[PDB]
RNA sequence: AACGUGUCGCGAUGGAUGACUUGGCUUCCUAUUUCGUUGAAGAACGCAGUAAAGUGCGAUAAGUGGUAUCAAUUGCAGAACAUUC
RNA sequence: GAUGUGGCCUGGAGGUUAGGACGAAGCUUAUGGCGUGAGCCUAAGAUGGACCGGCCUCUAGUGCAGAUCUUGGUUGGCGUA
RNA sequence: UGGAAAUGGGGUGCCCCCACCCGUCUUGAAACACGGACCAAGGAGUCAAACAGACGCGCAAGGGAGGAGAUAUGCCA
RNA sequence: AAGUUUGAAAAGCACUUUGGAAAGAGAGUGAAAUAGAACCUGAAGUCGUGACAAAGACAAUGGAAGUACCUCCAUUUCAAC
């Protein structure tokens, strides 16, 4: 039965999911902490390089 | 600050003293006169506690938690009888000073400790004679200093 | 250290010959440790070693081969007979022996100078 | 508890005399046939019990 | 995403007296005509293959995690709960145990050892030392060879 | 090494052969008949089977084989003369006799006390059938072990 | 030690509840499985078929888990484990774990004999 | 009684299970990190005292030169600057 | 068909407790005991050779008798055609 | 106090009574309805997203991020 | 398809004996050859063999109650008990 639910519009119709036949179209964020650490290390390195300029 | 009620609610299902083996829930708490896993018998938990233990020889020892120094684990428990040949009722009255609700079980435990000491004497003598009959190709001697 | 068992074991079992030479080291005796202040040393052909572990424990002899492909050293004194009664060397891991006498070439003394802890 | 959003959403909103809110993410959707006299019909605001 | 599916593998149909599963094409090979692609087939694709966009991480309300830390600290102020957790604190002087700040001036592991023995933390450290063993099961093949208990935790005012 | 043991091992002789390359069913029949026989009686029986004056009784591996009057001495109607199994078993009995002689036992007194024939690992050949079918053509070799004891 | 006395053990049923037709298929273990086949004569309770387990077969609360000797089996692994049995030693017996080795077993049996703690699988004498 | 049934002890056939993993899969990072007519990628044929495959190499062919390293390689054979040929 | 179960079971994780060369896992059983049952536990190996049990919580590619199911092996027919 | 007496369990045979083949679709299967030689290992309600209801937890006219920065922090996703 | 995963070392079974050989019987090595070479463990299914139980033809299996015989099982008792 369907019952009383919201009318769904989830918009997942396009080949977004990678599988045996599809490359997929996805973006995960698993590298988020490593990229945060890299950005901070890079800022520290650039501050070291351009000392004493702000 | 934190009552025995709350601590019992916290540790009842899960505790290093709860021994749930087969379907039986026993306790290996040193201050439990029974081995039963109940709030009454949890000597490690209760504010005041007393446990009957055996001592060297035929002596019977009573360990008492008086609740005055529960924040100091080294001072928390005090040895108070360590006497040999005491009446089981005397141990029972020593225990009842802190916990009257533990009187019967501690009396029975005093009697059981006495029985165990005499039985151990008999078994040890028999084993000693049996040993005296045997050659015993090896014997270990602990180093002394 | 090496967070991976897989990689550590691969680097050990696929090691090159000079790395295997380093991996196949044996402790020095108390006297040699005192003389050189070096704890252990890679085993070399014509070293004198006494066995400390295994069935040949206590046996003293001279090193005749550091095989390095079988991870064993061959000692002239430790051996056994085949079915036909001839003799065959028995390989021992160098970590089970102790060097009592070093073969000293000039470069060996140089190595010992490099490893002097004082 | 009678002012709760779940209470406000209970029951079919398209039956006569019902004033429950529908489960809809888009407020502007669902404002047509079934809710206006000029769009086919309008659900009746009142029905005698 | 390609594992188990790297084959041509068409179904033979119902004409022949075999099951309708897709079968590997070609000849001259032990896998010619074998079942393919199916979760029940050898060399086939697993049912519902695992993905990397599974929800690995959790967000927890900031107040709830502060509440949890606070409750844990209050629990550590209770000697009965501490021994119930499994620590050996039957010799320590006081709980909560507070020591002088001068242990931050130690330089050798030997002095820290002497200090642990002095305030009777050495019993719990010894419980941990004796608990060391090889992990049971597959975890030892992974980079998790040894297990041990937790032991005492020494809180410093800073990173020095 | 053997599924059973002689009652007295100093008065016994053993022999076995592995992956014999005789037919397992025929060898089963040929070896089983000598199980409780004196060694000389067994050797005479095998010599007479080679001469086709006596037969090997075929019990349990006799589906649709011929009937013969020589099977009556065994209480059967079906028997055969499997020369290949017979010569292999004669060789095995010669080996047992040699083992007995080495041990200083009299072969004229030895009684066969144990005979076991088992199916060994099969060797594969193929055969070609109508409509381009390839269908198996297997060989069924056997293991045989026996020992005999002085009466 | 003597166990505390209980009433007669009844044991309503001593036959096991075995899986339907497991005697006919070597791979089927006798472990019970509730038959769900629509025509199953066991599920439909035909008179001559195997019985199915249910709540009315449950043992008397008073004699449940009591072994024939009259003790209740408590698993123990150590010498120290005997001390929680020392007080209720007319109710619980100790079962030494199968993996406990022979040396530690010697120690356990000596201590248990001293304590008068019954062991289900100790030394015969 | 003969086939044939059952149960148990012991054997065979057969390679499951368990422990073991120099493999796979997945995630993250670091860089003076991106081939070729100065002939690449890929194909082919050869090369060892003994050498099918594989690996490595190219008529200088299981390798030449150099810098480190220091006593082997190893199935056998063969060789025998060590303060580094 | 719905729901419950300090209900059973399996591979891993955080904890806590144990066990193992005086023999772990696996495997064998006219091998008993316990449980209504899923199963648990002991005994014996004249088995094995090195790991692993319990309890609380977390987690998943977590439980088979059948799908003309997949792969490997075996098998009566058959000493037959 | 033993080549043991008991009781219980286990095993095999026998007796008298009972007793149609499992799984499935179907109003109806023991069916002359279909799938069914044996065993091993493998084998099927998953993950993600939107919404709702129940139940747990925190805070409450307010709740909560996210992204990202900061520094403990240069071991520590 | 296919782990070479024997064993800590190859110590990889000299030598005797019979056989054309393959191998067998002995003897050795080894802690262990049911560790003997694509050799750790070695399941199920199927098969051989020995001992036993019996058994008409009720296909076999199955239920429930006994009984005969067995039982490398458990538990209890063994005297003022
Ligand atoms: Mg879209
Ligand atoms: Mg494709
Ligand atoms: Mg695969
Ligand atoms: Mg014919
Ligand atoms: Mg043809
Ligand atoms: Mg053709
Ligand atoms: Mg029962
Ligand atoms: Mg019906
Ligand atoms: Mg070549
Ligand atoms: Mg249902
Ligand atoms: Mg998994
Ligand atoms: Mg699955
Ligand atoms: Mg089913
Ligand atoms: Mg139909
Ligand atoms: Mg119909
Ligand atoms: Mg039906
Ligand atoms: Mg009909
Ligand atoms: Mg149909
Ligand atoms: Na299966
Ligand atoms: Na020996």
């Amino acid at each position: 039965p369907k019952g009383n639910n919201a009318i769904p519009h989830v918009h997942q119709k396009k080949h977004w999911n990678p599988c045996s036949s599809q490359k997929g179209n996805v973006k995960v964020f698993l590298n988020q902490p490593a990229q945060k650490h890299r950005r901070r290390r890079l800022r520290l390195l650039k501050a070291k390089k351009v000392f004493p300029r702000p | 600050s934190h009552s025995v009620d709350l601590q019992w609610v916290l540790v009842r299902q899960n505790s290093r003293f709860l021994q749930k083996r087969g379907g039986i829930r026993m306790s290996n708490d040193p201050f439990n006169n029974n081995g039963n896993w109940t709030k009454r018998h949890c000597g490690f938990l209760n504010e005041k506690a007393a446990v009957v233990k055996p001592a060297k020889g035929g002596a019977i020892c009573v360990t008492v938690k008086d609740g005055s120094s529960n924040n100091k684990p080294r001072q928390t428990y005090k040895k108070t009888v360590h006497a040999a040949g005491v009446r089981a009722s005397d141990v029972s009255r020593a225990v009842a000073a802190v916990r009257p609700d533990l009187a019967d079980v501690s009396f029975r435990r005093a009697r059981r400790m006495a029985c165990i000491a005499s039985r151990t004497a008999k078994v040890a003598a028999a084993r000693k004679a049996r040993s005296e009959k045997i050659k015993f190709s090896r014997k270990s001697a602990r180093a002394k200093r | 250290k090496c967070g991976s068992r897989r990689k550590a074991r691969r680097a050990h079992f696929q090691a090159p010959s000079h790395v295997r030479r380093v991996l196949m080291s044996a402790p020095l005796s108390k006297e040699l440790r005192a003389k050189y202040n070096v704890r252990a040393m890679p085993v070399r052909k014509d070293d004198e070693v006494i066995v400390k572990r295994g069935t040949f424990k206590g046996r003293e002899g001279k090193v005749t081969a550091c095989y390095r492909l079988k991870w064993v050293i061959l000692i002239d004194k430790v051996n056994r007979e085949k079915a036909n009664g001839s003799t065959v060397a028995v390989g021992i891991h160098p970590s089970n022996v102790e060097i009592t006498k070093l073969k000293l070439t000039h470069h060996r003394k140089s190595i010992l100078e490099r490893k002097d802890r004082s | 508890k009678s002012g709760r959003e779940s209470v406000r959403h209970f029951g079919a909103s398209g039956v006569p005399g019902s004033h429950s809110k529908p489960y809809a993410t888009n407020r502007g959707k669902e404002t047509k046939r079934g809710r206006r006299t000029g769009r086919s019909y309008k659900r009746k605001a009142f029905r005698h019990v | 995403r390609l594992s188990g599916m790297n084959h041509s593998a068409h179904s033979w149909g119902t004409g022949r007296a075999v099951a309708r599963i897709p079968r590997i094409s070609g000849g001259g090979t032990s896998t010619s005509g074998a079942g393919a692609f199916g979760n029940m087939c050898r060399g086939g694709r697993m049912f519902a293959p695992t993905k990397i966009f599974r929800r690995w991480h959790r967000k927890i309300n900031l107040h709830q995690k502060r509440f949890a830390v606070v409750s844990a600290l209050a629990a550590s102020s209770v000697p009965s709960l501490v021994m119930s957790r499994g620590h050996q604190i039957g010799n320590v002087p006081e709980v909560p145990l507070v020591v002088e700040d001068s242990i931050q001036g130690y330089e050798k592991t030997k002095e820290a050892m002497a200090f642990l023995k002095a305030i009777a933390a050495i019993d719990d450290v010894n419980r941990v030392n004796d608990s060391r063993e090889i992990r049971a099961g597959r975890g030892k093949m992974r980079n998790r060879r040894y297990v041990a208990r937790r032991g005492p935790m020494l809180v410093m005012p800073n990173n020095k | 090494h053997y599924s059973r043991k002689p009652q007295v091992s100093s008065k016994s002789a053993k022999a076995k052969v592995s992956d014999l390359r005789c037919h397992y069913k025929n060898t089963f029949e040929t070896a089983n008949v000598i199980n409780g026989m004196p060694l000389r009686k067994a050797q005479q029986l095998y010599r007479q089977v080679l001469a086709k004056t006596r037969c090997i009784p075929f019990k349990r591996y006799n589906g649709k084989i011929g009937r013969t009057a020589q099977a009556k001495e065994w209480g059967q109607t079906k028997g055969r003369w499997p020369r290949k199994s017979v010569v292999a078993m004669m060789s095995l009995l010669k080996n047992a006799e040699a083992n007995a002689i080495e041990k200083g036992l009299d072969p004229n007194q030895m009684v066969i006390k144990h005979v076991q024939v088992d199916q060994a690992a099969r060797m594969r050949r193929r055969t070609y059938r109508a409509h381009g079918r390839i269908t198996p053509y297997m060989c069924s070799p056997c293991h045989v072990q026996l020992f005999m004891s002085e009466k | 030690v003597k166990p505390t006395v209980s009433k007669a053990i009844v044991k309503k049923r001593t036959k096991r509840f075995t899986r339907h037709r497991y005697e006919l298929f070597p791979q089927l273990s006798s472990s019970w499985r509730k038959p769900r086949g629509e025509d199953s004569p066991v599920r439909r309770r035909y008179k001559g078929q195997k019985a199915m387990p249910n709540k009315g077969y449950g043992s008397d609360r008073a004699t449940k888990y009591i072994t024939p000797s009259g003790f209740r089996n408590f698993p123990i692994n150590n010498v120290e484990d005997l001390y929680m049995l020392v007080m209720q030693n007319r109710k619980y017996a100790g079962v030494i774990s199968h993996t406990v080795g022979a040396r530690k077993r010697k120690a356990i049996v000596r201590k248990a004999m001293e304590l008068d703690v019954r062991l289900a699988n100790g030394n015969a004498k």
